């Protein structure tokens, strides 16, 4: 699950 | 403990990572949304959804941006120096 809200980003590593 | 040190040999050609957080966010520390299967990440066994890392190689996350923090961890699992990365994790949630 996202604690950070949807503006925040993900990065894929 | 409150943290964990778990080392990620580089068995596959991928990590197999995808995190969330920074200073820039109300996640201050990185966190792990996904861990693919196939990965090195996933074949240690160790690594959870859900972990907060710490440190990456004895560097502190905080104060990092979300980028610079990504960054800091392609590059580890990049470079030729060693073979492996040690994340320093937590199972604990982590909002300051």
């Amino acid at each position: 699950e996202r604690l950070t809200l949807p503006p925040s980003e993900i990065t894929l590593l | 403990p409150t943290s964990t040190l778990v080392r990620v040999r580089k068995s596959a050609a991928t990590l197999g990572i995808a995190i969330e957080g920074g200073a820039n966010t109300r996640q201050p520390l990185p966190r792990i949304v996904t861990i693919q299967r196939g990965g090195s990440a996933h074949n240690c066994g160790q690594l959870k959804v859900g972990h907060v890392i710490l440190e990456v190689n004895g560097q502190t996350l905080r104060g990092k941006e979300h980028k610079e923090a990504a960054r800091i961890i392609a590059e580890a699992f990049k470079t030729k120096e060693r073979d492996y990365i040690d994340f320093l994790v937590t199972e604990f949630n982590v909002m300051l």
